[PDB]
RNA sequence: UGCUUAAGAUUUGAAACU
RNA sequence: GUUCGAAGACGAUCAGAUACCGUCGUAGUUCCGACCAUAAACGAUGCCGACUGGCGAUGCGGCGGCGUUAUUCCCAUGACCCGCCGGGCAGCUUCCGGGAAACCAAAGUCUUUGGGUUCCGGGGGGAGUAUGGUUGCAAAGCUGAAACUUAAAGGAAUUGACGGA
RNA sequence: CAAGUCUGGUGCCAGCAGCCGCGGUAAUUCCAGCUCCAAUAGCGUAUAUUAAAGUUGCUGCAGUUAAAAAGCUCGUAGUUGGA
């Protein structure tokens, strides 16, 4: 069964691109996933989504544009200091121009370019480009 | 086995296509003509060519041919193309129209028509194919 | 010698009307004639024949050898081309494979590695590419790094001007037929790959088959 | 594609699709540019100006060309809103 | 193809649709073609929408009219039924048609006889005209097809849902597209009716032609 | 790998620590009785005393008698 | 040998080697 | 390599069926592997029914038939020329052979 | 409408762009 | 303890047959009771989890429906017919996608590499052998090396010659 | 893997060769001359070893047919556990 919902959603958002869809539905509503989608929205990879509320694990309907190559998820979760984040973006992204490793810290969920601002590191959740 | 070769088949046609009016039906007439409409070196090839030519002018006078273009018959085919009946075959009086096409006709612009002789819907649902 | 063209594109090239090869790669028109490319690029158009490969089959009397040929062609800035063709001997075959190499050239794309001063020299992202069981991965490089590769595609990347690039391979690289097509497919994907600078939507220009339809009719069929 | 001083250094901007938003290469010999003519609203003749559309190949061989044409024309003001 | 009162569907074209039978579909619905069909009958015949017939017919004559040269619009048919039809639509416009037995390689191989480079394909039926819908994917070509409610959309580009079995529907749908492309380029008035008959475009049995020779005189 | 947890180290290392023993160059060189049964004993030269001169045939396409010395 | 007759001859050799540890045990 | 998708038989969801003997040989074939012909046949072919129907007592006595359900193995079913091997591309057609001659 | 029909010494082949 | 029938005797066939062919035939084949735990035990494809195209079928439970069919006195139960839904063995068709290829709605979502989690392989032979333990009345089974020896052994498709096909 | 179809001898003999391969009466590969090459006061031959090896694989391997998933379920430790 489902040990990671965020890890069955970024694959359910991976299999709609290689087909060429427009809008898709995900079954559980995590607060992590919600802070994740509102990370990808600030960079404008996707459109504006919405959440559906029953009194359960709510649902989400995402609108998709055409700039989203591959959204991923790391398992398991690690700890990444400031001298490891270089050796992750060395060999987990295409180039140094774009792509966004995303990681939670004690300050909140943010990308690595921001983690350099705030001089902070913490546990990793995934990557998207 | 007397089977005529392709070198014969290819020369019977261009001669027909260019001298269709001049050719006839007797063998010894077009047997003399192909000597002076064509550079044929020998005699045996002469009599073989005209021998298959007088087999096509018989097949043509019996019907048309696939791979040869007849201009006299192109005129009759052109008129067979251009044949138009006088009275129209569409602007009739009675159009049998089912009530479910009446429905979407209601959802169209033309809500009422003139001569829609509506018919009965077929009771019993049997259109499929038995399995063996 | 005075090549007479057959097609609409050969007629439009004979009258010096289309000015470059960018309006063919902008439209993906099929290039079906060899003398266009020589008409544009006879200057810096070089050749490096890779390998002669004597394959053969069997009949009821001896065996029958027909030689296959690999030719890599291209300048050092902008375009590359490959050609493979087999015949009874090398004189005919090399001549008949330089043809298909001129008939199958593609544009390369190039970016930077981080800093953006000077001129573009490196591959914009990490690409891959494969044929058979050969998997070639191309990696971007910092300035002055040099070509880090095999002696075979160091020759083919040289014929694209890309000076600084790490490479990698996987599989049975001894087959030069495959390993060349793999390093050709890896560099034929670079204009099919989205970069978030390519976001500004395309303005649709007019077709050239539509821009020049008046003059073609009083010059040909 | 500007290095440090805004110089456009690539040799051509490629095309870009209109349905699935994934761009069309040079070797893609299964790509369409449609041309649909505008019409005046009182007579029904040809004005002279075009609406143009591009479609990449894998969608086309998949079989969804018309649903994109039908949506791009419905959104662009050709076909009435009932349909 | 709409948002206008002028270009609407007139009654004499409606009664000549219900007359010939371009509403009577096939039997097996295709999943790409759900949006044009109203309601399956008993006897299991699907009911088409004339509005979504006319919106596609007008979009086909828009694309064709916008094309400037009339002399590179090819039109292919192979069934025995619409040979006469695709030869008089091409007489009314000036198309360069192909009437049966499409020789392969004629779009891609230069040294053949009629090596042609067109810009638009129109096809009577895709099942039996499955060759050129493949030779449309090596040269960049749009495609129009006279689709039924049953045929697929492999490599087709705009579809016009019709009937394509009887001896009446193809000659009509070619005649109506002849009128609308002439009511589109300024050649023919729109208000007046077309002079000659859309019964020109039918198929005649080699029997019925031999039957109308005896009692004619 | 097949297990990917955060605290699965004694499973990984006690799986690699077994499956190394099925290598051939690790087992011959490292612990085992090959250094025991080397006639030199893990060295590069050895002196000897001749006792006889014999010859040995050669194998296939070839046909000769090579020369060997029992030591 | 196929494989079954090889497997059979091994068992006809082991029923001989345990026997040929006679007088010796 | 693997040559047919089902392995010549119909064992899809059981794991075991029972064996059935042939007729010419005695080779044991499981049931859904066998080639089951069904032979109905008159006791007179064509020309002796004229000489039965004349020498009978009753008025056109209808003759009986002889209903036999056969089986065959593989190498009898081929050595007696009922089935013939086919090309790979014309294996898949599993319609029965026609009934004209 | 089917009977039998064992065997055959060791060695010996390779292609370049102008 | 019917029928078949390892071992065995016998009659032919064959150069020779201790083999196939044919007559007889013990041990066994069947039943209850104690054991042994091995098979191409094969879909030669570990188990849970979803996800991403369709098209006809077939089987249980359920949801409606024109209409025939019997019960006749009809709602309701039975039999066909047209649809919907769950999961269960399957099938055609396809440029999703992959793969060395045959081929697969999974052997797919993999250099754009990470959903969780069990067992196991590291060239071929020597060899599933030696020894050491251990369960078993026996036959045998589970764990299970080396010494030496060799540059090929092997899988998928292509052409040719060949077949008492 | 840079560089002799040079000349004279043996004729599956004697021998070279890490690997493919050479030698049976004209050997570019053998013993010798001539010539030619690469490193240069240094160079080869053994052995131990690291990289190449994503052929020990945490980054980064395989398990239908090539080596490969226990015959089948249950099950305590362990490992991982929805909102
Ligand atoms: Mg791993
Ligand atoms: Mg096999
Ligand atoms: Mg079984
Ligand atoms: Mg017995
Ligand atoms: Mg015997
Ligand atoms: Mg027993
Ligand atoms: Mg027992
Ligand atoms: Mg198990
Ligand atoms: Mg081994
Ligand atoms: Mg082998
Ligand atoms: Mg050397
Ligand atoms: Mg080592
Ligand atoms: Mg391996
Ligand atoms: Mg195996
Ligand atoms: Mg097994
Ligand atoms: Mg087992
Ligand atoms: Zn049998």
């Amino acid at each position: 069964v489902r040990m990671n919902v965020l890890a069955d959603a970024l694959k359910s958002i991976n299999n709609a691109e290689k087909r060429g869809k427009r809008q898709v539905l995900i079954r559980p509503c995590s607060k992590v996933i919600v802070r994740f989608l509102t990370v990808m929205m600030k960079h404008g990879y996707i459109g504006e989504f919405e959440i559906i509320d029953d009194h359960r694990a709510g649902k989400i309907v995402v609108n998709l544009t055409g700039r989203l190559n591959k959204c991923g998820v790391i398992s398991p979760r690690f700890d990444v200091q400031l001298k490891d984040l270089e050796k992750w973006q060395n060999n987990l992204l295409p180039s140094r121009q774009f792509g966004f490793i995303v990681l939670t810290t004690s300050a909140g969920i943010m990308d690595h370019e921001e983690a350099r601002r705030k001089h902070t590191g913490g546990k990793i959740l995934g990557f998207f480009f | 086995g007397r089977v005529r070769t392709k070198t014969v088949k290819k020369a019977a046609r261009v001669i027909i296509e260019k001298y269709y009016t001049r050719l006839g039906n007797d063998f010894h007439t077009n047997k003399r003509v192909c000597e002076e409409i064509a550079i044929i070196p020998s005699k045996k090839l002469r009599n073989k060519i005209a021998g298959y030519v007088t087999h096509l002018m018989k097949r043509i006078q019996r019907g048309p041919v696939r791979g040869i273009s007849i201009k006299l018959q192109e005129e009759e085919r052109e008129r067979r193309d251009n044949y138009v009946p006088e009275v129209s075959a569409l602007d009739q009086e009675i159009i049998e129209v089912d009530p479910d096409t009446k429905e979407m006709l209601k959802l169209l612009d033309f809500g009422s028509l003139s001569n829609l002789q509506v018919t009965q819907p077929t009771v019993g649902m049997n259109f499929k194919t038995p399995r063996g | 010698k005075e090549w007479l063209p057959v097609t609409k594109l050969g007629r439009l090239v004979k009258d010096m009307k289309i000015k470059s090869l960018e309006e063919i790669y902008l439209f993906s028109l099929p290039i079906k004639e060899s003398e266009i490319i020589d008409f544009f690029l006879g200057a810096s158009l070089k050749d490096e024949v890779l390998k002669i490969m004597p394959v053969q089959k069997q009949t009821r009397a001896g065996q029958r050898t027909r030689f296959k040929a690999f030719v890599a062609i291209g300048d050092y800035n902008g375009h590359v081309g490959l050609g493979v063709k087999c015949s009874k001997e090398v004189a005919t075959a090399i001549r008949g494979a330089i043809i298909l190499a001129k008939l199958s050239i593609v544009p390369v794309r190039r970016g930077y590695w981080g800093n953006k001063i000077g001129k573009p020299h490196t591959v914009p992202c990490k690409v891959t590419g494969r044929c058979g069981s050969v998997l070639v991965r191309l990696i971007p490089a910092p300035r002055g790094t040099g070509i880090v590769s095999a002696p075979v595609p160091k020759k083919l990347l040289m014929m694209a001007g890309i000076d600084d690039c790490y490479t990698s391979a996987r599989g049975c690289t001894a087959t030069l037929g495959n390993f060349a097509k793999a390093t050709f497919d890896a560099i034929s994907k670079t204009y099919s790959y989205l970069t978030p600078d390519l976001w500004k939507e395309t303005v649709f220009t007019k077709s050239p088959y539509q821009e020049f339809t008046d003059h073609l009719v009083k010059t040909h069929t | 594609m500007q290095n440090d001083a805004g110089e456009f250094v690539d040799l051509y901007v490629p095309r870009k699709c209109s349905a699935s938003n994934r761009i069309i290469g040079a070797k893609d010999h299964a790509s369409i540019q449609m041309n649909v003519a505008e019409v005046d609203k009182v007579t029904g003749r040809f004005n002279g100006q075009f609406k143009t559309y591009a479609i990449c190949g894998a969608i086309r061989r998949m079989g969804e060309s018309d649903d994109s044409i039908l949506r791009l024309a419905k959104a662009d003001g050709i076909v009435s809103k009932n349909f | 193809s709409g948002a206008l009162d002028v270009l609407q569907m007139k009654e004499e074209d409606v009664l000549k649709f219900l007359a010939a039978g371009t509403h009577l579909g096939g039997t097996n619905l295709d999943f790409q073609m759900e949006q044009y069909i109203y309601k399956r009958k008993s006897d299991g015949i699907y009911i088409i929408n004339l509005k979504r017939t006319w919106e596609k017919l007008l979009l086909a004559a828009r694309a064709i009219v916008a094309i400037e040269n009339p002399a590179d619009v090819s039109v292919i048919s192979s069934r025995n039924t619409g040979q006469r039809a695709v030869l008089k639509f091409a007489a009314a416009t000036g198309a360069t048609p192909i009437a049966g037995r499409f020789t392969p390689g004629t779009f891609t191989n230069q040294i053949q006889t009629a090596f042609r480079e067109p810009r638009l394909l129109v096809v009577t039926d895709p099942r039996a005209d499955h060759q050129p819908l493949t030779e449309a994917s090596y040269v960049n070509l749009p495609t129009i097809a006279l689709c039924n409610t049953d045929s697929p959309l492999r490599y087709v580009d705009i579809a016009i849902p019709c009937n394509n079995k009887g001896a009446h529907s193809v000659g009509l749908m070619w005649w109506m597209l002849a009128r609308e492309v002439l009511r589109m380029r300024g050649t023919i008035s729109r208000e007046h009716p077309w002079e000659v008959m859309p019964d020109l475009y039918f198929y005649r049995d080699p029997e019925e032609i031999e039957k109308e020779e005896q009692a004619a005189a | 790998g097949k297990c990917r947890g955060l605290r699965t180290a004694r499973k990984l290392r006690s799986h690699r620590r077994d499956q190394k023993w099925h290598d051939k160059q690790y087992k011959k060189a490292h612990l085992g009785t090959a250094l025991k049964a080397n006639p030199f004993g893990g060295a590069s030269h050895a002196k000897g005393i001749v006792l006889e001169k014999v010859g040995v045939e050669a194998k296939q396409p070839n046909s000769a008698i090579r020369k060997c010395v029992r030591v | 040998m196929r494989a079954k007759w090889r497997k059979k001859r091994m068992r006809r050799l082991k029923r001989k080697r345990r026997k040929m540890r006679q007088r010796s045990k | 390599t693997k040559k047919r998708r089902n392995n010549g038989r119909a064992k899809k969801g059981r794991g075991h069926v029972q064996p059935i003997r042939c007729t010419n040989c005695a080779r044991c074939v499981p049931k859904d592997k066998a080639i089951k012909k069904f032979v109905i046949r008159n006791i007179v072919e064509a020309a002796a029914v004229r000489d039965i129907s004349e020498a009978s007592v009753f008025d056109a006595y209808v003759l009986p038939k002889l209903y036999v359900k056969l089986h065959y193995c593989v190498s009898c079913a081929i050595h007696s020329k009922v089935v013939r091997n086919r090309s790979r591309e014309a294996r898949k057609d599993r319609t029965p052979p026609p009934r004209f001659r």
